[PDB]
């Protein structure tokens, strides 16, 4: 629960949790058929 | 090269 | 990491450093997948051609780090290993197939701003995201130029480095090498003609290739840094362990013991 404990995995305290983006993560999302 | 770590970890 | 850049603080809070006790040195990268489990490449521990065979007491895990060499006094945590589990069919004799290992920590880490686990993919996440041309991200403290065949320049980072790399089509992966490629591997890297470059390198093995899901905005670990021929050589690629295809074994070991 959820897996081992989390549940909260993959959400970074300093970024996703505060709705801040890191400086190159757009490069990743733009490659995922950009999206829209 | 490494800074020394605290002896409780050895 | 070759041709990447300095990570932001807290950009990769699942990154783990595998550190030996004596002589004190960086062995490999790794990743934090819950409060007491670490994921790495089996070849970081066990590699008979080179007389490598680490046990639990040979090693420390360091979590929460940014600087490579500093003891990050109220930031990093150091942990001890209770138990190492290598995949029973890791093929070190031939091609590093099933290059994966789990490590159980002696006591759980507390999470913080700098320490947070990554998610592991489910089938539909693997299926959507693991596609040629999609980019993932590799992080590590390993060499900055190929001393994995004696290159110089800058050498070794002071801080964690990061690079984003596209996944490559399987045919082109297999036509770059003489090594037999399995379904438990994928490759990644830029093609010679693309103009961007970058790669993992020595000291990076074992750490995470991660991607961010566009559907739920979480980070998932899709690969483990496993092997490559050289670092950032044209027409060569990095190969990674396929984490989803080995997920049954991961769930097995973390279920059977197992509290
Ligand atoms: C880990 O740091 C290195 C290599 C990581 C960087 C990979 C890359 N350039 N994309 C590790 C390594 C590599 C091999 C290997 C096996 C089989 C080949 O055909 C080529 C290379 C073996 C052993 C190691 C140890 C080291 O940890």
């Amino acid at each position: 629960t959820f897996g081992s404990g989390e549940a909260d995995c993959g959400l970074r305290p300093l970024f996703e949790k505060k709705s801040l983006e890191d400086k190159t993560e757009r490069e990743l999302l733009e490659s995922y058929i950009d999206g829209r | 090269d490494f800074e020394e770590i605290p002896e409780e970890y050895l | 990491i070759v041709e990447g850049s300095d990570a932001e603080i807290g950009m990769s809070p699942w990154q783990v450093m595998l550190f030996r006790k004596s002589p004190q040195e960086l062995l490999c990268g790794a990743s934090l997948i819950s409060d007491r489990w670490v994921l790495t490449a089996a070849h970081c521990l066990l590699y008979p051609p080179w007389d490598k065979n680490f046990t639990e007491n040979d090693l420390l895990v360091r979590i929460g780090k940014h600087s490579r060499t500093r003891y990050e006094r109220n930031i990093e945590k150091i942990s001890m290993l209770e138990k190492i589990y290598i995949h029973p069919r890791y093929n070190w004799r031939e091609n590093l197939d099933r290059d994966i290992a789990l490590m159980k920590l002696k006591k759980p880490v507390a999470f913080s701003d700098y320490i947070h686990p990554v998610c592991l993919p489910d089938r539909e996440t693997a299926a959507s995201l693991l596609q040629a041309g999609y980019k993932g991200r590799v992080t590590g403290w390993g060499n900055l130029k190929e001393t994995w065949t004696a290159n110089v320049g800058k050498g070794q980072p002071s801080v964690l480095q990061v690079v984003n790399l596209p996944i490559v089509e399987r045919p082109v992966c297999k036509d770059s090498t003489r090594i037999r490629i399995t379904d438990n591997m994928f490759c990644a890297g830029y093609k010679p003609d693309e103009g961007k470059r970058g790669d993992a390198c020595e000291g990076d093995s074992g750490g995470p290739f991660v991607m961010k899901s566009p559907f739920n905005n979480r980070w998932y670990q899709m690969g483990i840094v496993s092997w490559g021929e050289g670092c950032d050589r044209d027409g060569k690629y990095g190969f990674y362990t396929h984490v989803f295809r080995l997920k049954k074994w991961i769930q097995k070991v973390i279920d059977q013991f197992g509290e």
